[PDB]
C-alpha cells in the first residue's frame, strides 16, 4: 500500500509540543504540506534526510531555516563551478541573473578559516594550520566572483617544517 | 535504455469502454510506480492515474474519479487502464509514464511512452 | 624558472626552493582532476559557511597533497581561462606555501 | 628525521640527497627519482538518524545494554 | 492544492539567445519541481529536475533556477535543436500533479 | 616493435621538410618518441621529443632548432611528424626517429636514453 | 651544452682482442648514459644502457661501469660482428649530448 502526502503529514496530528530543533546539514530536502480545520490548519513539514526516512515538523524558526538552506544548496551555479573550472580556454557558457542574484544572497562576501592537521615527518607529528580565505561576490552587473586563498603554515611561523616544503615527488 | 510502448487505443462513443495498455522493459516493473497522463491538442497536460507499485493503492483526478480503473502485473510487467463509462473529453493523447521516486513521498515522471491518441464522440 | 644545468654543477649544493622549481609538472588529467575536486570541496564549504553550518563532513576531504602539487604547477606555470574566466596562482615562501586561485562567470 | 638528513648536507636547502651503494651521500637531483633519495616523499601522511520512541525500546531490548548509540 | 502558472504563451528569442521562461507556483512548492521538453509531436522528456538539477541528455545550456514560489528556466545559446515546448511541474501536492500550459520557444 | 619511417629528400635553402615515422609492435601514445640527426662524418645531434600522450605541452627542441621545427602526433593514427620549416644548411643530415622510455618511466619526462632507431631519411639542402 | 669527450679516437685491433672505451661528461650525469653501435651503412642499435645494463639480443661480453665525469665500457672478446663505431649518449639532462664515435676496426 501507498498513502499520499496529506495522510503521511496528518498521521501524528495534532502536535501540541516542540519538537528538538535538528541541524539543516543532516537533512537532503523538504516538502510542505499544508492542512486545514482537521489539525488548526496547520502547516506540515516532511523532512527527508540521507537514511531514506521522513520526519514531519511544525512550522518554527529552525524549520525554517533549514527549509532556506535546502533550498539553496542546489542553485545551479554552485553546481556547475567546478565543471567550468574543468574546461580550461574553451569553457565558459554564460549563467542566469537569476542565480546571480540567488548566489548573491546565498553566498556571505568573506570568510577566513583555520583548519590544524596533523603530518607525520618521520618520527615526529607536526601541527600546522591552514588559513583560509574567501570572498564571493555578486557585482553590480551580475557577475558572479569566488575567490579563494589557500595558505599553509606552521603554528609559530617556523620555517622548513613539514607542512611548509613538504617536497612530494611527481 | 528503457522502453515503454503503448496500445489498445481506438475510438468508441460514449457509454462504451476503451482499454490501453502499456509493455514495459528496461526495469522490473516492481520497484516503481506506473501513471497516466493526457493532453488535449493546444491544451495543458492533465494527470489521469497513477497506481502503486503493488498496485493495492490506486489514486485519480477529480476530472475522472469512478470511471477509469488502472491495473498492473508485477509478474507480466505490463500496465493496464481501462476507461469505463466514458463521456464528453476532448483529451486526445494519453502517454504511459514511468516514474521515480526521489523520497518516500517525492516521485514524478521519469520516463514516458510514445502516447496513444483515444478519440471519443459519438 | 628552474633551468638544470646550472643548478647541477656541484653535488653538494642546491638553491633554495630548488626542488619545488624543477620538479616534474602535473599531468594534464591529475591538474584538472584535482582542481575540479578541490574547486568544489572548497565551494560547498563556503556555501555551508555562510547559512552558518560549519559542515567539518566537507572540510576532511581536503587532501593537502593535490592542493600543494596544484602550488608547484601553478608556481611552475600559471594558467587561466579565457574576459578571462580561470586564473590560478601559486607562491612560494619559506615560512609559507599558499594557493590562489578564481574562478569568474558572466552574466551579461 | 629531517633535520638529520638535512645535516648531512645543508647546502641541499631540505632537497633530498641520493645515496649511492658505494657510500657517498650527494645533493638530490630531480631526475635520478630513485628509491635511493633521502628527505623526499611520495604522498603525505597527512590527518585532519532519528530513531522513533517504539524503535529505540525495540532496538534495546535486545541488546540488553544500556548506551546504545555506540 | 498548488495549481502552476506560467508565462509568457510564447516567447520569441533569436538564435543562440537566451529565454528566461517564468513558472509561478500558486501555493508553496517547496523546490518540488520538475521541468520537461516536449518536441512536435513526440513524448515529454524529462529535462530538469529538483530546482535546478538538469536531466541526462540536456546540455549545460539550460539552468534552472527559482524557489518557493517563483521559478525560472534560463536557456543559454539556443540552437536550434532547442526549439520546443516546456512545461513546468509541481510534486508536492500529489492528486493532482499539476502542470502550466507551457512556453512555446519560436525563431526570431 | 618495428619503426618505419618515410620524408626526406632534397629541400631548397630555407624551404620546408617533413619527416615521418610510423610505429608498430608498440603503442605510439604510451610512449615518447624522440628525433636525432647525423651529420656527414660527424657526431649525434638531439632534435627533440614529443611526449607521452599525457602532456599539453608536447614537444621539446635544442637551442638552435627551437625557433623552426615542429614536432606533432597525428590525432588518432598513431604516426610521428617532425616538420624542418625553413631548413638551414647546417641542418643537412640524416634523421631518425626513435623510441624513449614508457610513460610508467621516472626518467622520460626529464630525460632518457633510447632503445630502437628507424632506418633513416636523408635530407639535403642544396641550391 | 655538455661536452663530449671520447677517448680513444680511434681504434684498431683484431679478432679476440680486448677494447676499452672511455667517455667523459662536462659536468657529473648519475647513470643516465647510453652505448650505441652503428654498421656501416645500417641504422643505430642501441648496446647498453642506464650505464651498465646489457640490452637483450646484444653479446653478453659487454659490462659497463664508471660515473661523474667518467665512464668506460670494454669490448672483452672481439667477434668478427664487433666492427662497428660505438657512441656515447648523456640522457641526465636535455639536450642529449653524444660522442665522436669510437671506431673499432679488425687488424
Amino acid at each position: 500500500t501507498y498513502s499520499k502526502p496529506h495522510d503521511a503529514a496528518t498521521f501524528y496530528c495534532p502536535f501540541l509540543y516542540p519538537s528538538p530543533p535538528r541541524s539543516p546539514l543532516q537533512f537532503s530536502g523538504f516538502q510542505q504540506v499544508s492542512t486545514g480545520p482537521e489539525c488548526r490548519n496547520e502547516t506540515l513539514y516532511l523532512l527527508y534526510n540521507r537514511e531514506g526516512q521522513t520526519l514531519v515538523e511544525r512550522s518554527s524558526t529552525w524549520v525554517k531555516k533549514v527549509i532556506w538552506y535546502l533550498s539553496g544548496r542546489n542553485q545551479t551555479i554552485l553546481q556547475r563551478m567546478p565543471q567550468t573550472a574543468s574546461k580550461p580556454s574553451d569553457g565558459n557558457v554564460q549563467i542566469s541573473v537569476e542565480d546571480a542574484k540567488i548566489f548573491g544572497a546565498h553566498m556571505v562576501p568573506k570568510q577566513t578559516k583555520l583548519l590544524r592537521f596533523v603530518v607525520n615527518d618521520g618520527t615526529r607529528y607536526q601541527m600546522c594550520v591552514m588559513k583560509l580565505e574567501s570572498w564571493a561576490h555578486v557585482f553590480r552587473d551580475y557577475s558572479v566572483s569566488f575567490q579563494v586563498r589557500l595558505t599553509f603554515t606552521e603554528a609559530n611561523n617556523q620555517t622548513y617544517t613539514f607542512c611548509t616544503h613538504p617536497n612530494l615527488i611527481v | 535504455l528503457v522502453e515503454l510502448v503503448e496500445s489498445g487505443g481506438g475510438v468508441v462513443q460514449p457509454g462504451r469502454s476503451l482499454r490501453l495498455s502499456c509493455a514495459a522493459s528496461g526495469f522490473t516493473f516492481s520497484s516503481d510506480g506506473m501513471h497516466w497522463v493526457r493532453q488535449s491538442p493546444g491544451r495543458g497536460l492533465e494527470w489521469v492515474a497513477f497506481i502503486s507499485s503493488d498496485g493495492s493503492t490506486p489514486y485519480y483526478a477529480d476530472s475522472v474519479k469512478g470511471r477509469f480503473t488502472i491495473s498492473r502485473d508485477n509478474s507480466k510487467n505490463t500496465l493496464y487502464l481501462q476507461m469505463n463509462s466514458l463521456r464528453a473529453e476532448d483529451t486526445a493523447m494519453y502517454f504511459c509514464a514511468k516514474d521515480w521516486a526521489l523520497f518516500r513521498w517525492l516521485r514524478t515522471f521519469d520516463h514516458w511512452g510514445q502516447g496513444t491518441l483515444v478519440t471519443v464522440s459519438s | 624558472q628552474c633551468q638544470r644545468e646550472t643548478a647541477e654543477k656541484n653535488d653538494y649544493y642546491r638553491v633554495p626552493h630548488y626542488w619545488d622549481a624543477c620538479s616534474r609538472a602535473l599531468p594534464d588529467q591529475t591538474r584538472y582532476k584535482y582542481v575540479e575536486q578541490l574547486v568544489d570541496l572548497t565551494l560547498n564549504y563556503h556555501y555551508d559557511a555562510s547559512h552558518g553550518l560549519d559542515n567539518f563532513d566537507v572540510l576532511k576531504r581536503i587532501n593537502v597533497t593535490e592542493v600543494s602539487l596544484l602550488i608547484s604547477d601553478f608556481r611552475r606555470q600559471n594558467r587561466r581561462g579565457g574576459r578571462t574566466t580561470f586564473n590560478a596562482a601559486g607562491s612560494l615562501a619559506p615560512h609559507a606555501r599558499s594557493l590562489e586561485f578564481s574562478v569568474r562567470l558572466f552574466a551579461n | 628525521t629531517r633535520q638529520v638528513v638535512h645535516n648531512k648536507l645543508t647546502s641541499c636547502n631540505y632537497n633530498p640527497l641520493y645515496l649511492e651503494a658505494d657510500g657517498r651521500i650527494r645533493c638530490g637531483k630531480v631526475n635520478d627519482k630513485a628509491q635511493y633519495l633521502l628527505g623526499a616523499a611520495g604522498s603525505v601522511p597527512y590527518r585532519w538518524r532519528i530513531v522513533g520512541l517504539d524503535q529505540y525500546l525495540e532496538s534495546v531490548k535486545k541488546h540488553k545494554r544500556l548506551d546504545v548509540c555506540r | 492544492e498548488t495549481v502552476m502558472t506560467q508565462s509568457p504563451a510564447t516567447l520569441s528569442v533569436s538564435p543562440g539567445g537566451r529565454a528566461t521562461l517564468s513558472c509561478r507556483a500558486s501555493q508553496s512548492v517547496g523546490i518540488n519541481l520538475a521541468w520537461y521538453q516536449q518536441k512536435p509531436g513526440q513524448a515529454p522528456r524529462l529535462l530538469i529536475y529538483g530546482a535546478s538539477t538538469r536531466a541526462s541528455g540536456f546540455p549545460a545550456r539550460f539552468s534552472g533556477s527559482g524557489s518557493g514560489t517563483e521559478f525560472t528556466l534560463t536557456i543559454t545559446s539556443l540552437q536550434s535543436e532547442d526549439f520546443a515546448v516546456y512545461y513546468c511541474q509541481q510534486y508536492n501536492d500529489w492528486p493532482p500533479w499539476t502542470f502550466g500550459q507551457g512556453t512555446k520557444v519560436e525563431i526570431k
